[PDB]
RNA sequence: AUAGAGUGGGCUACAGGCGUAUUACAUUGGACACCCACAAGUUGCCAAAACUGUCCGAAUAUACGGAUUGGAGUAAAAAAAAAAAAUUUUUUAAAAUUUUUUUUUUUUUUUGCUGAAACUAGCCUCCAUGAAGAAGGAAUCGCGAGUAAUCGUAGAUCAUUAGCGC
């Protein structure tokens, strides 16, 4: 999907930005941002930088509280959110 | 590795030069707008600049 | 110098079979020396009444309403058809026969209807001095035939050029 | 015509081939080891020996399970995300 | 003098075996008759199968109660050219070389009396006479 | 000329129905038509050292290109015993391959019959008659069954 | 897969050795 | 002449010698047919004479089974960039009918082109219909030549050949005179599967 | 609230067991080419199996088979106009060109696809890893001519997803 126009992330840039309001990434590297950031849709991708970032992912009952670090940055938010058929 | 002679496609639009063999004659449709007379007047325009070759 | 096809479409045989006469009463009315008293009439050997079959295409059914799925039924759609064919040379008589077939309705029969004829065209002098003889017939108009109340009368009338 | 190395694929065994220089209809048993030093010399200019690559994905899905990811925990479960009896673990 | 067509072209029909081109089955019983020929004159070929399925005749069949039965011999050919087919795959599964080879060993051992097709077929004559 | 109705429904499951005769035209050359599928085939056939066979413009041993085929082809033709001396003009349509030869081997065998009487079958007396050749005359029909409007079910 | 995914015949049963006409 | 085919027969590790010996040889072949340079410890006696018989040609035109590794991508992405037959050079040198060098303008001086002047290295190419590499089965040729087809078995040698195959044992008996005209008119001039053909 | 919306799941989960199909376990075969072989199917042109050629037969699990899993989304071919022109490559004697090196050109494909969004959970293409499986007991089903089997093909619903379903 990276032809013609790679990244879709709207409503979460919208919690971004409004995260934004001293630092997007802790430029007062990361200090784990504890403000919470709760998103309610994870088809969204996951853009580089946006480190340190208390997600809070909808899985259809709740909201799922996940620290993002370095290895899961090329992924799209949806894989972190299951519906938790463990066995 | 296979496609039909025909291919017959879509998704655009133009003025379909064509020629048949069979009668020996050239054949150009009309296409773009909604009035046959507009159509004419462009084919028309496009057969004058046609001789212009 | 005037060539008209008529195609014509059909589910019943009956009514295209009608359609197909009655047309071809019109055709031969229209170009009908009435009387002798005059002597350019086209019975050329162009002149036929090609029949064709059709496009056989079968369309399958569940019988049933739920389960059921040994329950298969088929069905059908027919399409039957006809082309009329003559041509002239005069226009007055080709009106009569397009405000003949403007008149008489025709039950559930699809008309769709060919007139390549010749038409004279202008050209800018420049070309015509830069000309100084093949077929090269090619106007072929298009127009739409739904969508804006008609039941299908269309005539499509492709057009052919002369420029010596 | 090695069709015939193990720690690779096919395709990408006629091109270290070809990139000696062996054509097809050749066997093992006539190959000088000229071309075997050339051949090995390519392998490090290509990427080497599947089981290394078998420890490279090793730590390439211990990298994913380490992610906190559901996908982790199918290569901590065995199950199809497209025979959970062989696993990359 | 047509049933050498005839025996020739069941065990063609035979041949044919699954659903395929009897063009592949064709030439492979024609390579049969050729692997007849280099192994026969190795260490004469229509005749040695003419030989072989005449040797290869089951006259009267028997239908199991134990009754007996008198048999038009065209099927006398056929349960004939029938025996020898699968005693030919019988053979040549436990050989896993083609199955023309096959079939040319075992035309030339029904020619030579010999072989299970042999064994079976005057098994069934000889219990045919058992049990009148 | 006088010629008649010759045609056959010998088929079973499914009729067939190849109203083409064959005649003798002006030229000296007869003309005939054989189906024996669906697919269809129509010869011409002319008293000549010429080219010899021919089907679809090519000659005839790459178009059909397997042997057995070809004597498939040949097969009217090497029962009449009247091989070498005719041209044969031939046309087909349709199917697959040896469909194909069997269908112009029933055109062949009829245009033969036009050329001699007795060889092969006819309406010349009745539709009735016999020779060698007359057995291949009336074509095989039989088309495939149609793919059952139902189930497997199994 | 009948050679589905490298062949010049399981690619007629995968419908690519037909290449998709263009449409919509 | 033995000089240059033992120096190219000598070593199997550099191969560039050894194609390049052979298209000496192939060059020298051609002058000595043109008898451009008769030796001077020769006594008057004719020069050996050149024939090239080229079986299969149009594998000389087809694409080869030899490829290569583009330039562009990376290894691991490889397409084969398949060679081809003018990318080869020994092929490209074996291309006679396509050569001038048996038009030679030596031999078209010292020989004259004359009837009494045989001088030429007469080089002839045989190709199939049956290709094992997509080579053309036609030669678009712009050097001008002569070419001749092959007839097919007519009916008499198919008779003859039935009859020597009869004799060598490949047949078990002889032939009709129908079943000769079947034969001819089955294979319609194939050798091969009238061999094929000569058991039943 | 057993009524409607909105957002995201779930309707597809996964000890076991069962039903229905497909694909194989090869050599009657695999692969690759061929002519790109002939169809149903010109009405208001298009295949595959095979035929012909060539490679392969070591319990190799084979170059059979193609399930699971990682990874990546990449190449070009065609030819035009001018200037110049008779250059590139080996050993210790040879070879390829009469087109080499510059500028302008230029097509046709190529782009991952379709959708707003393809992680779960689509599909495509190409790498890589290459599982079981060497014909299946007890038991049993289906079907006797253009039939079984095998081979494609095209239609539906469908933005795309049917490879196996019909």
């Amino acid at each position: 999907s990276t032809w013609k126009g790679p990244y879709v992330a709207v409503s979460l840039l919208q919690e971004v930005v409004a995260l934004a309001r001293k630092h997007p990434n802790w430029w007062n590297i990361g200090q784990k941002a504890p403000e919470v950031i709760n998103t309610y849709s994870r088809a969204s991708v996951i853009l580089p930088d946006f480190i340190a970032c208390r997600f809070g992912v909808h899985n259809g009952k709740s909201f799922v509280g996940m620290e993002v670090q370095e290895a899961m940055v090329g992924h799209r938010l949806g894989e972190f959110a299951p519906t938790k058929a463990t066995v | 590795a296979a496609r039909a002679a025909a291919n017959a496609a879509a998704y655009p639009v133009d003025v379909e030069h064509s020629f048949c063999r069979r009668t020996r004659t050239a054949a150009l449709s009309t296409a773009r707008y909604g009035s046959r007379e507009a159509n004419r007047k462009l084919l028309l325009e496009h057969y004058n600049e046609l001789l212009r070759a | 110098a005037y060539s008209v096809e008529i195609a014509v479409q059909g589910f019943e045989k009956r009514y295209v079979d009608m359609a197909c006469n009655t047309l071809g009463d019109i055709i031969i009315l229209a170009f009908a020396p009435k009387s002798y008293a005059a002597l350019n009439l086209a019975f050329g050997p162009e002149r036929r009444d090609v029949r064709l079959p059709w496009r056989r295409t079968r369309i399958t059914l569940i019988r049933g309403p739920h389960i059921d799925k040994t329950g298969m039924e088929q069905f059908e759609r027919r399409e039957y058809k006809s082309v009329l064919t003559a041509a002239t040379n005069c226009p007055q008589e080709l009106a009569r026969l397009l405000e003949a077939v403007k008149l008489y309705q025709f039950t559930g029969v699809q008309i769709k209807m060919q007139l390549a004829s010749a038409q004279r065209v202008d050209l800018p002098a420049d070309v015509s001095a830069l000309l100084r003889x093949x077929x090269x017939x090619x106007x072929x108009x298009x127009x739409x035939x739904x969508x804006x109340x008609x039941x299908x009368x269309x005539x499509x009338x492709x057009x052919x050029x002369x420029x010596x | 015509a090695l069709a015939r190395v193990f720690g690779l694929g096919k395709s990408t065994s006629l091109a270290v081939s070809e990139a000696c220089g062996i054509s097809k209809d050749l066997k093992v048993k006539d190959v000088k080891d000229s071309y075997i030093q050339k051949v090995t010399a390519y392998i490090e200019a290509n990427f080497v020996t599947g089981d290394t690559l078998k420890r490279q994905v090793r730590e390439n899905v211990l990298e994913e399970v380490a992610i906190n990811s559901r996908r982790g925990v199918r290569h901590t479960l065995g199950l199809p995300v497209s025979a959970r009896k062989l696993r990359p673990l | 003098x047509x049933x050498x067509x005839x025996x020739x072209x069941x065990x063609x029909x035979x041949x044919x075996x699954x659903x395929x081109x009897x063009x592949x089955x064709x030439x492979x019983x024609x390579x049969x008759x050729x692997x007849x020929x280099x192994x026969x004159x190795x260490x004469d070929v229509l005749e040695v199968l003419m030989r072989a399925v005449d040797n290869c005749k089951p006259l009267m069949k028997v239908i199991q109660s134990y009754q007996p039965r008198p048999l038009n011999p065209d099927q006398s050919t056929n349960f004939a050219v029938k025996w020898i087919l699968q005693a030919a795959q019988k053979r040549r599964a436990g050989a896993k070389a083609s199955m023309a080879e096959a079939l040319a060993v075992e035309l030339l051992l029904a020619a030579q009396r010999k072989g299970g097709a042999r064994a079976r077929r005057d098994e069934v004559h000889k219990l045919a006479l058992d049990n009148r | 000329s006088g010629e008649a109705g010759s045609g056959l429904a010998f088929p079973a499951t499914s009729t067939s129905p190849e109203p083409a005769g064959p005649h003798i035209d002006l030229t000296g050359v007869t003309h005939a038509r054989g189906k024996r599928k669906a697919s269809a085939a129509s010869v011409q056939l002319v008293p000549a050292g010429g080219a010899g066979i021919t089907v679809n413009g090519v000659p005839l041993s790459s178009y059909f290109r397997d042997p057995a085929c070809r004597e498939k082809v040949l097969a009217p033709l090497a029962l009449a015993g009247a091989e070498t001396a005719y041209d044969v003009a031939a046309r087909v349509k349709g199917g697959g391959m040896m469909g194909q030869a069997q269908a112009i081997a029933t055109a062949l065998a009829r245009a033969l019959c036009v050329q001699q009487p007795s060889l092969g079958a006819t309406a010349g007396d009745g539709g009735n008659g016999e020779g060698p050749l007359a057995a291949m005359t009336r074509w095989d029909g039989r088309v495939v069954e149609r793919q059952k409007p139902g189930q497997a079910g199994s | 897969g009948k050679g589905d995914n490298r062949t010049r015949r399981g690619k007629i049963f995968r419908g690519t050795y037909r290449e998709q006409l263009p449409s919509h | 002449l033995q000089d240059v085919a033992l120096r190219g027969l000598s070593s199997d590790d550099n191969a560039q010698l050894a194609v390049d010996s052979a298209l000496q040889l192939i060059r020298q072949l051609q002058l000595l047919g043109s008898g451009a340079a008769q030796p001077p410890d020769s006594q008057p006696g004719q020069p050996p004479r050149v024939l090239f018989a080229l079986d299969d040609y149009n594998y000389l035109y087809g694409p080869t089974d030899y490829g290569v590794q583009p330039p562009s991508a990376s290894p691991l992405q490889g397409r084969r960039r398949v060679l081809d037959a003018g990318e080869l050079i020994l092929a490209r040198g074996l291309r006679l009918l396509e050569s001038e060098l048996g038009t030679n303008p030596v031999a078209a001086a010292a020989a004259g082109g004359g009837a009494g002047g045989v001088g030429g290295a007469v080089v002839v190419a045989a190709t199939t219909a049956t290709p094992a590499l997509p080579a053309p089965r036609s030669l678009a040729l712009e050097v001008p030549h002569t070419v001749v087809e092959v007839p097919g078995f007519d009916e008499a040698e198919t008779a003859a050949a039935l009859a020597h195959y009869a004799a060598t044992g490949a047949a078990t008996r002889a032939a009709s005179a129908a079943e000769a005209r079947h034969l001819f008119a089955l294979t319609g001039g194939n050798g091969r599967e009238l061999r094929a053909k000569a058991g039943a």
